[PDB]
């Protein structure tokens, strides 16, 4: 793959490679995948390989990272939350 | 003891393009 | 997604943003998603996004959450089981 | 050495609703 | 879930709790479920709740269970594989 | 760096039984 | 599970009992194996068991391993990323 | 804080052989 938008990945503090779980809105589809850095402020959310069977252009999605911590850490942790236009731009 | 957590969500983006076989 | 009344978050030991495995006895699907708190005594338990397309008001559900530990935590550690009524409410 | 262990389980909770455009 | 033969869970190191992957050979459906003590030397493989959907009795099954472990550990790590007669016997 | 690996496989079990509706 | 060329193991770092996603361009599928080490330089991409319900002779496939690592190395880790020609080899 | 990053691809191989009923 899923290629983002450096923007985004900034503003979520997702790395390049990291692990990612897309979310489709309109059809239900739910699938892992990783993330590629697209070019910055573009609004980009590309498909990359077989995934662009599950999830398609004009698809509404939620792109999610977890992480694993101890129990102490994880009490404390606080998650970043972006929501974006229809543009997907940052808000 | 280690849980998952969330960590990272952007919410209710549109996909704008996809490609069945990219090289990368 | 998927919010929880805060009584049986508090029961089971689990976290706001904490991943949780939903499965659905009524017809079979089974999804990864994580832990909203819900109204404390409401008895809620809510489907947000995505999910929604799977799992259906008036379904049984089990909710699971996993953790990682070391070999020597795993043989000792006991898992809070939470047994509810009709509305949602431990026993 | 990590192994992954149930940890929390609710047991045969009634979902009270669904919403596919929930924004939160 | 799955309750498994308590012989079958020393035989493949498992723990009560512990989360293990189902695949099925007979229809090709895949999960994740937890490991349940079952009658010692009874054979039981007893699939429990939403997964009765997906995996029937007289279905052949693998279950596999996956640690987490340092590049160290992973390269020199041993498996426990169990293989078992008609009767979930190990061999 | 922490790899996930193969720990555990019981090989061509067959399934003895299933219920629905199981309590426990 | 997954058969697959010793030299591509070496090639992607990938060690047997390693969890393998397979993801198929053919047909959309995906799962989650592991990865059996295969005859070196055969070319072998071979799929075992329940898997073949799903992963076909002759489909284009995406073989992905993840590791899991602190914040610091996360940010520069490099993965390796093997290309390969219509027979199987690394380029 | 672990994350889950990629470590290994091997890209666009093709599938030679499947066998519903490997013992291994
Ligand atoms: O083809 C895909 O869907 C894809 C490509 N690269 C990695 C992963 Cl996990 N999926
Ligand atoms: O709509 C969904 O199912 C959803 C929403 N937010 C996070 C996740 Cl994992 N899923
Ligand atoms: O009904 C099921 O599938 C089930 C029951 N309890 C736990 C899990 Cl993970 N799955
Ligand atoms: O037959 C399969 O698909 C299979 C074989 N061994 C392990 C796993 Cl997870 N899957």
């Amino acid at each position: 793959x899923v290629t983002i938008d450096a923007d985004l990945m900034d503003a979520a503090d997702l790395l390049e490679g990291e692990q990612v779980t897309i979310v489709d809105i309109d059809n239900g589809a739910r699938l892992v995948t990783y993330a590629i850095t697209g070019e910055r402020g573009s609004g980009v959310i590309g498909i990359n390989g077989a995934a662009a069977h599950l999830v398609h252009p004009g698809d509404l999605v939620i792109l999610i990272a977890y992480a694993t911590m101890d129990d102490a850490r994880a009490r404390t942790y606080q998650p970043r939350i972006v929501f974006v236009d229809a543009y997907n731009k940052p808000i | 003891m280690l849980r998952t957590m969330l960590k990272s969500k952007i919410h209710r983006a549109t996909v704008t393009c996809a490609d069945l076989h990219y090289v990368g």
